[PDB]
């Protein structure tokens, strides 16, 4: 039933930073970790990291200076921002529930992915 | 650390493949491991809940296996719809972060 | 394959035991298949701290001559079982705390002989009430099994002969205000509800229950406890009358494969650890985290305060990473707050170090650290001083 | 891989011992190859109770002086070595059980001083007999090895110095009805005799075996100690002098790779129990069934009857499933028969449940059950109050 | 994967210790990639015995009253704090040896009542000295720092309150004779010198030095606490004030995968030797083996002489086959030469059997033997009597 | 040089029981377990149960309500009685010996096998 | 808890053949396995009495190795009388009755 | 940098011994373990054993009985002795400078072989 | 104890060849293997140094792997300069001894 959408901005001048965020519909946020994934075009896919809806953080060891999350569950909305942007971020960007493998026996794994949504860098 | 998978399979019609990932003692030892399917220009799909059980929706010949370091995603039966880019992602204690391998292409043949 | 570490959600009162009361947790969760239907719904359930077992204070009355000869000197001291009525005079006076109990006791003063008869009431024991039967259990009742004491005899036997069983109240009465209210999804398959997600977001598996009435209101007592009122099959039958007994369950044993390597690994090391806490006498904090339940069922937590050995019933949640349960120096969240420290001790043998930083015994020896601290053992003093020799 | 459980097929008088008189069992069985030829036979093996080793009864001799003063009053006591004629003529009276005995030992009345010459002599103590050699060997011998007590001297000397040994008998008489007779069938390779399989079913190895003789009957001394009277190769060797002495086997260990997973590991969970029992000096239930053998092969059962540590010796059998050994509640099936409960223990740690019902260490781990009862800890006093301080 | 044993190289002078100052081994070794470079060079490093600590050898002064009454009979004893100077003075007196020091402390005679002072002094106690800020930490000092001995007051306070600390030397003073001259092989990355071979051919890891400086010539202090006189990097930054505490060491535990098989077991595994020794507060021969580094960098071996642990500093080399070091009969070779054994005990557990043979517990293990002798257990004195309660 | 041979009848009508029965010839039947294997045609093998020399029993789950194992020492011969018969039942049954693997050394698995004896329902 | 083998195998003469049996922690990894030979319209017959021994009168191309949760039977060499139905067995403590996996059957081609 | 070279008869008469010896130059003999490895025409290796600086030594339980190896650090030689010559020692020789997995950490396996000598038995 | 090899192994160019040792648990699950390249008419060289490191000098297409009891080397890509004799060795604690594999013959095809 619930499934998320992206929104943002598809092309953004180096030294910049992108304001790519997601709605989720038809489920509430609590008890789930919420992640982003992006993927260069025609290579492998890449975990920026993910949040929780407490509020504590995690980042990818590779990108942990440059990329914060935010999370506002009074309005069902997380995003992401990151510092600088350089011909290397071009990617497509996705916005996915992360279930843990022990948080709740019910749900494993990512679940939900959204639509992808592309990003380049002039 | 890191997943490490085959870059490209090919097969004839009507034929099992096997696709494995292989990985260190906290990434398949310790975790579970989920395959995705993903085709060409969408959104990857969760083809395996589970290292064994499978999500409703998807065809019974998708079967998975988990070794002690290592995991095996072999498909009973080769359709000309099961040519997708397949990744394996699993979870590493130590780095305390997701792990995706190199994805593997199929291509029918 | 297990998380790295579980934290209480919510914590119960604390409460005194001693060794003889520990016991393994239950590290299985039942999963069921084919239930892909949700639906909200509203259900009750017990506060923290009454799930396992309601809990009734008592006294016990134990009473000694305290003859001498009178010049000579010499003392005598012969124990006697006493009657119901003085037993509750005595506790009545020693409940006022007055001098003059505490010196009708304490100085026997006996002086050709002469005698002066004693009544020793020991601290407040407490007893574990059945709702099915009214009936009291405790070690020190014999067998395991008091009876009516309400309906029949207001004093109850104990293993020492001299000694007998009071309950502080005159009267079993039990406040029914227990329950608490809270929001889930309802999980069924086909048309038959298979499970329901609690509160905490944990799948619950309503499969080999049975029905129980406490209060007035009735439930079903789940395979792992947990208590919750909803919707009963009438199929289903009664809850058999034992219950606070030697584990005797079947059906979970034999349907879900005990994984070798999974659960009776685990269980053969946690039994081992609990064999030395019993052989020695004495725990250390590092044998204390051998006890904690790897999986978020509902359970049981442990500490020392003032050398006494202490036990609550809490929620427990899985952990991914250690950075949330200790956010900065010197803070443990539970709860979503700083839990606060007696003495520097933690539950589960969680302490802090002499650093001012919080040790966690799983996390610092998967650093390769280590403390001389931790490993320390102190002598735990057994709950029954005369019930049980 | 090994079997699941194993039980003893038939089992020999009891006899008492201490904690220091354990030993981790062997788990090692030797299988030949080529052996495809069968043919039966008769042959004649020791009685169950025999084949550890002959064990000759005795009584040890210490004397303390009883004297005081005398109105003062004040006790001295002080030991001595004894004769062996007095030592003798004590025991005599001792096993007539006569209160002038008791009497003559207990109270000195030693009333200026006044003495009371007194010799002591300690319960039944017991020594296993080299049968090579005419040897007694045991704890309480200085160095374990004493030697023709019958042919020169009828005491023996002990650890402590004012400390003597007697056997109960006057000369060392052992009679020779120790053998029974069995059927079986050859096992040969070619002409030469490999092995046999005997009444139990179990095929036995005859490779490393040594030519002994017991009674005037020449036999075979096979590799896990028990004696066969058969045909033997005249250029197999005589058994070397040394007999009951710490493990000096050679052969076996570097021909059959010890398997690290199968063998070392075992040995050093056993080890790990044992060493716990000596540090602690105390046994539990769950603790001597780690002592149990793991395969087919003779050994030595254990159990606790009065908090006195027993043994006995046993064959042992394999089992594959528990419907077996426990058809009915309440029975433990040995030899076909029902064996009888002391208190309700039965041997190896096995016991009878609060519940009526036969409880197995390692069948109710197998099924995560729990119970405090297997896990309790007791004393067990030294053998030798005296001769071994 | 381990070698199958170790033995020290080169042994230390021996001192004595209690329970609580053994440490689990490091059994990590840093290894480097790159460096394809060797060139000879010359280097100083720190005699054995001096590596782990300097050591500043003292006394503790404890004042007692020995007043009584006196016709009636009545000792009294009361504990003070006394002054520097009667200590010293009482100390010179005791060094002396001569009975009058013995009379004054031994004998009382305190004969209305009457009264007799006395200060008693403990048996030489050391304390480690921190060369950076000249302080001294041991465990009597209360919180393990004391500071500024030699250059403020002569004494220092101990956790009893009638207890103070004095060292046997007026002030501090320190031999520089610590430094022996060896060969190695200088090991470069490019232009950078990754790390360099030692005389005993082993790789050690420059990577995460720091800068120290002992006797006046500069030195690095590398991972595993050795130190060595040679060119450093300016970059590399000082070594951090506080030292000889609670282990606080980041980048090696993280940078180098610590593999759980391989490192967190055998550290599980050693902590519960160090677990059981603590809470029996006795040791044995095969537990003591189970603290030996298990690879080739500089540790700490242990033994039991005069019923007292010993310790002792000591370089670790491998072992490939059990023939090296035990060559024949009654040789174990350290260095080159049959060690000299005191009472059969050699260090690390191994010990001489009866049978007048070396006896290695985990050679013996390897092979299925067992015997009595290792598994023995005997209690250790704590090593501070008063100072520590 | 042991060797078994079974007997019984080749067809039956539903809803009756069959009497199969085979002897031992050659070697002694104690330490030994028997058993009853039946192999459906062209299908794989499924394993009935056994029993031992003592008489203790065991059953496949998915026959233990309808299968009874019984045997005479005196005359060296063991039976198997089905309670009820289906067109499912009919299929190819073999008797064995059954030597467990740790009981004796000397022998492991199931070494003999008697001449399969079809059986018909009609 | 069951045991898995390949439905069918098929090889050119002179060629090694490899038949492999997939099982839990408490079939293999704690029991023996013995491979059986059927030949059509007779009885089967142990063609290997344990794990790694042959029994006599066996040729020696058979022969079988054991993983700790795997099984599998190798065949040096191919003849025309190798073609024959292979089921393996194994005994399960859980179950505490005998485990038949899915008859392999090998063609010759 | 280190290198060795073998030096020895080529042709030996039976029933005599062989007397193969190998220099080693530009390194210390300290701190390494050195073995000899034979090689039969067109089979595989073989290990005969090794020698150690110190001198303890150690054989293959095949050879055990006729070969002996021994050591000169003051002129960097260590040679092998075989008792008994027969047919079957034809083969060719290796001289390996064998460092062992454990001893030190920069070295790992067998690092230097020298050139291969023939060995002729007539 | 001792360690087995294929006796040959024979690959088409720009195909990926693995060769396989199997030993025991004292000889792979105890100390690291190192695999060995020889040339006819030329003394053996280490072709990898470690179970996984690779000495310098070794082109990077070559790679080994070490299960518990098995090891494993996989040329990615075939030259015809690969073609050679391989040769596996361990240490074997029991024996004491060094053991050498039957070393397998690859040839291009
Ligand atoms: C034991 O307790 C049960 C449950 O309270 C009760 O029904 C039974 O009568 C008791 N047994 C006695 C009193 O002997
Ligand atoms: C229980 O019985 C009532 C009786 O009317 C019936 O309506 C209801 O459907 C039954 N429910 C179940 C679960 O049997
Ligand atoms: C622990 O001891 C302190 C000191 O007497 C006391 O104030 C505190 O209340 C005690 N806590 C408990 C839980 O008994
Ligand atoms: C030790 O016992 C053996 C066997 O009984 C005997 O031959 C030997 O003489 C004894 N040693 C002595 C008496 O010193
Ligand atoms: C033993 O010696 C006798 C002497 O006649 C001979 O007949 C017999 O065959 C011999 N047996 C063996 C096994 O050497
Ligand atoms: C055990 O104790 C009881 C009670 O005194 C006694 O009757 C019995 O004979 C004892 N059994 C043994 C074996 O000593
Ligand atoms: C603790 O020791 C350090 C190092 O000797 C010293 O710098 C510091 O001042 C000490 N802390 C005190 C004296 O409180
Ligand atoms: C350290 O500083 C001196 C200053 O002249 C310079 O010569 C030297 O190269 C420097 N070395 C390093 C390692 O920085
Ligand atoms: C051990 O005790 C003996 C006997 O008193 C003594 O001679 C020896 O010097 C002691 N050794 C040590 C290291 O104290």
């Amino acid at each position: 039933q619930v499934h998320l959408q992206e929104s943002g901005p598809g092309l953004v001048k180096p030294s910049e930073t992108l304001s790519l965020t997601c709605t989720v519909s038809g489920d509430s946020m609590n008890n789930f970790y919420w992640g982003w994934i992006r993927q260069p075009a025609g290579k492998g896919l890449e975990w920026i990291g993910y949040i929780y809806y407490s509020g504590t953080t995690n980042y990818n060891p590779s990108l942990k200076s440059r990329v914060t999350i935010s999370i506002d569950t009074s309005k069902n909305q997380f995003s992401l921002k990151v510092n600088s942007v350089t011909a290397a971020d071009t990617a497509v960007y996705y916005c996915a529930r992360d279930s843990g493998d022990y948080v709740s026996y019910y749900y494993y794994g990512m679940d939900v992915w959204g639509p992808g949504t592309t990003v380049t860098v002039s | 650390s890191v997943l490490t998978q085959s870059p490209s399979a090919s097969d004839t019609p009507g034929q099992r493949v096997t696709i494995s990932c292989s990985g260190s003692s906290s990434n398949i030892g310790s975790n579970y491991v989920y395959w995705y399917q993903q085709f060409p220009g969408t959104a990857p799909k969760l083809l395996i809940y589970k290292s064994d059980k499978r999500p409703s929706g998807v065809p019974d010949r998708f079967s998975g296996s988990t070794s002690g370091t290592s995991a095996s995603l072999a498909i009973s039966g080769l359709r000309s719809e099961d040519e997708a880019d397949y990744y394996c992602a699993a979870w590493d204690n130590r780095l305390s972060g997701w792990l995706f391998g190199g994805g593997t292409k199929l291509t029918v043949l | 394959k297990f998380p790295i570490y579980t934290i209480p959600d919510k914590l119960g009162p604390w409460s005194p035991i001693d060794i003889h009361h520990l016991s393994c947790p239950n590290n299985l969760v039942v999963e069921d298949e084919g239930c892909t239907n949700l639906s909200g719904f509203s259900y009750m359930e017990l506060k923290v701290g009454y799930i396992s077992a309601i809990k009734m204070n008592g006294f016990t009355c134990t009473g000694v001559v305290t003859e001498a000869e009178t010049v000579t000197t010499t003392f005598k001291r012969k124990h006697f079982r006493p009657t119901p009525d003085a037993c509750r005079a005595a506790y009545n006076w020693k409940m006022a705390g007055d001098p003059r109990y505490e010196e009708s006791l304490h100085n026997p003063y006996p002086d050709v002989k002469t005698t002066k008869e004693s009544l020793v009431i020991i601290s407040p024991s407490v007893a574990d009430l059945d709702p099915y039967d009214r009936s009291l259990h405790s070690r020190v009742f014999p067998g395991g099994n008091c009876s009516g004491v309400a309906v029949s005899s207001t004093y109850c036997s104990t293993n020492h002969d001299y000694t007998i069983w009071m309950p502080e109240n005159p009267r079993l009465g039990m406040s029914c205000d227990i329950f608490t209210n809270s929001r889930g999804k309802r999980a069924s398959k086909g048309s038959e509800t298979c499970g329901f997600v609690d509160e905490r977001g944990l799948y619950k598996s309503l499969k080999g229950a049975c029905k129980l009435k406490l209060c007035g209101v009735l439930g079903l007592r789940l395979m792992d406890g947990t208590w919750v009122a909803m919707q009963t099959s009438n199929e289903t039958k009664w809850c058999p009358p034992g219950q606070l007994v030697n584990l005797h369950d079947f059906r979970s044993d034999e349907i879900e494969h005990l994984v070798v390597e999974e659960l009776v690994k685990k269980r053969e090391e946690c039994l081992d650890a609990l064999e030395s806490i019993m052989t020695t006498k004495s725990v250390s904090f590092r044998r204390l985290s051998h006890l904690r339940k790897l999986v978020p069922g509902f359970g049981k937590a442990y500490t020392i305060f003032n050398k006494t050995l202490m036990e609550a019933d809490a929620h427990y949640k899985s952990v991914r990473t250690w950075n949330e349960i200790i956010p900065s120096k010197g803070c443990l969240r539970v709860g979503g707050r700083c839990h606060p420290h007696v003495n520097g001790v933690f539950f589960n043998g969680i302490i802090l170090g002499p650093d001012g930083n919080v040790l966690i015994p799983e996390m610092q020896s998967s650093l390769l650290q280590q403390h001389m601290e931790l490993l320390v053992s102190s002598v735990i003093p057994l709950m029954h001083p005369l019930a049980d020799p």
